[PDB]
């Protein structure tokens, strides 16, 4: 049942910099890469009415989920408070992407580096946040 | 420990003509003023690693550069040590400028939005607008500064070449001519001064050493001549008073010949001894 | 942009005795080898502002220091021009270390995994595991060297002082005495180095001027004598091939007095010619 601006289920995420690369694992980081009609591009979304948040695992990978790690790199990892998200709708299924946790006592997001728009082999880091007006901050959610 | 201490001038990589210009607490970007209001003290604290950039207004003496955490603003407040007051300078070698990072959180450095004129803190790029050039304060006041020079013994009147062919350097009264203006120009790799006649497209003032003490304008095509070179040293407690000593031989001053003031009065070096005589006013011309 | 061209040493902060280390396009953290496995030419790119960072591979010469993103690794590959082949060098001032941070992504810095002994990729912070040390590979190998040297004249005899007492210095046949050893140290501040006798606690070998072209051991403690201070420059294609220049006057060059080769032949500063008695090879006491 739904208890929030975002229901479970399948998503693939994308950045608002390019509607044809797709959120997935490439070793130990994470990046957007060509449709790959895979399970590694699909994420399942939960919501967690304890905590306010949501989880977001890997289909492929369904025990591992999306966390940060020491280094501003997002991770997939095991179970852990790193792995709760907290997002902000900005428009039809465009979401910055809050950590729960305040880290170094700011608000941090899902950050993503682009060059003239292209974020081709760049990581997903978490960087700080301070508005909803940043668009390497910016992802879409499209259930698929 | 080699910026430690230093009073500087803080500009954008972006915008060469805009300062860190503070008011009431408030940092913004401004066009050059060449006083207090774009001056900065860099403290180093060696435990840290880090500095403090206080600023050098007159009337709040205890303020400092301040990240207004947890939003990306900037202002001065008084200092008390905080972490978000420590700043890390990391200079881009082979660039010539640095980017300053927040000591209390490195992920963040100040960036420049010329367009409000203000200061904020951003995440790294590649831009300019998180670049800065950091000057030695007396350097950033007089690099491609237009002025007349005057002794101190008679502010009414000024160093001149006499005119466009005769390259003499005299005592003459202030008339506004261009002969009387000087535009100085700093050599970085000599750290070194030269006065441009402004008469002249390339004429420099120059101890004439073949010659004694007589000093003349001279063509700047004379490529390596430390003669054609000065050291501006400001006096204690003033703001315009400076003594100029000359790179090839430091011990040799601009000198007023015999303390006189009268028109025609020769302008030379002398070993200096820094009597009135070898002090001079560098002034804005009216 | 002083940098440009130059070859360098890396090492970390965090770990003084590890260096950048390459070998089949591995990059790792490794102890000192003094060879061209550690050094890299730092290659500027003045629109970029940064630099590649080109192993001195005799083997490979064409692999730079790359970041495999969006990996947390790091590699070297073939020379491509590529943003992933491309860092911001960031002197921290007062620090005295480097931040390398990738122009690809400039919110990402080396790391010095020194436990796995090789390098990753960070945000910045300020711990000391993302900061470096590039230095100048001469001044790397030589800097806190223990060497014995030798005239090219004849290898098997060496530049000693003549014993405890007598502070004398000349050529005499190697018997690994500790006599026959020399520590060099750099001074950063004079740019030059001393070369420290290892029979003594504190005596450098110094350049008495006021015995004319004499040099001896004295105490280091004599604090402001040029004399006591000299520039190593590396003979042309060569391994361990240099000439040592007195730092007060700097064509007097180490001579071996006559280019006479016995035992007790004297050791004197020379006028240089660059022969082959003003030439040495620095080695470590085999
Ligand atoms: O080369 C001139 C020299 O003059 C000195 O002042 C002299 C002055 O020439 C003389 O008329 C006066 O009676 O005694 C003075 C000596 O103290 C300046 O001191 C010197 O700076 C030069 O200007
Ligand atoms: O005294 C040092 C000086 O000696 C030269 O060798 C000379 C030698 O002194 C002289 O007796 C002889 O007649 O000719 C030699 C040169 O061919 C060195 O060549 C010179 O470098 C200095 O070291």
């Amino acid at each position: 049942v739904e208890r929030t601006f975002l229901p479970n289920g399948n998503y693939n995420i994308k950045s608002i910099f390019s509607g044809s690369l797709y959120l997935n694992p490439v070793s130990k980081s994470l990046t957007f890469s060509n449709e790959s009609s895979a399970n590694n591009q699909k994420w399942n979304v939960e919501y967690m009415a304890e905590n306010r948040c949501f989880k977001i695992s890997n289909v492929a990978e369904p025990n591992k989920y999306l966390s940060y790690d020491n280094f501003g790199f997002i991770s997939l990892d095991s179970l852990s408070n790193r792995c709760y998200w907290f997002p902000i709708k900005i428009a039809v299924n465009t979401y910055i992407m809050l950590s729960l946790n305040k880290v170094n006592e700011l608000d941090y997001a899902w950050d993503i580096y682009d060059t003239n728009e292209n974020i081709l082999s760049q990581p997903l880091l978490l960087l700080p946040n301070f508005d909803i007006y940043n668009s390497n901050q910016m992802f879409k959610l499209e259930k698929i | 420990n080699s910026l430690n201490d230093k009073i500087v001038t803080i500009s954008c990589k972006a915008d060469t003509n805009l300062f860190f210009y503070q008011v009431a607490g408030n940092v913004s970007l401004f066009q050059q003023t060449r006083n207090y209001l774009e001056r900065w003290r860099l403290i180093y604290d060696s435990n840290k690693a880090a500095y403090k950039i206080k600023s050098m207004d007159i009337h709040n003496t205890n303020l400092v550069l301040t990240w207004n955490a947890p939003t990306h603003n900037i202002s001065t407040q008084q200092d008390s040590n905080a972490d978000n007051q420590y700043w890390l300078l990391l200079k881009d070698i082979g660039n010539n400028s640095f980017i300053i990072a927040s000591y209390k959180n490195p992920n963040l450095v100040l960036y420049a939005d010329t367009v409000a004129r203000n200061l904020k803190l951003s995440t790294l790029n590649n831009s300019n607008y998180i670049k800065f050039i950091i000057e030695d304060y007396i350097i950033s006041d007089l690099n491609n500064f237009t002025c007349k020079i005057s002794p101190i013994l008679d502010l009414n009147k000024v160093v001149q070449q006499v005119d466009v062919t005769n390259l003499n350097v005299n005592l003459y009264t202030w008339d506004y001519g261009r002969n009387q203006k000087w535009t100085i120009r700093y050599n970085e790799e000599k750290a070194a001064y030269q006065f441009f006649n402004t008469i002249l497209s390339n004429g420099v003032l120059t101890w004439i050493f073949s010659n004694g003490n007589t000093v003349r304008v001279s063509s700047s095509n004379d490529q390596n001549n430390d003669a054609q070179y000065w050291l501006i040293n400001p006096v204690s407690d003033t703001d315009e008073t400076y003594t100029i000593t000359n790179l090839r031989d430091t011990t040799k001053a601009l000198d007023l010949y015999g303390g006189q003031t009268a028109n025609g009065t020769a302008i030379q070096v002398f070993n200096y001894h820094g009597d009135d005589n070898q002090k001079w006013n560098i002034r804005n011309p009216p």
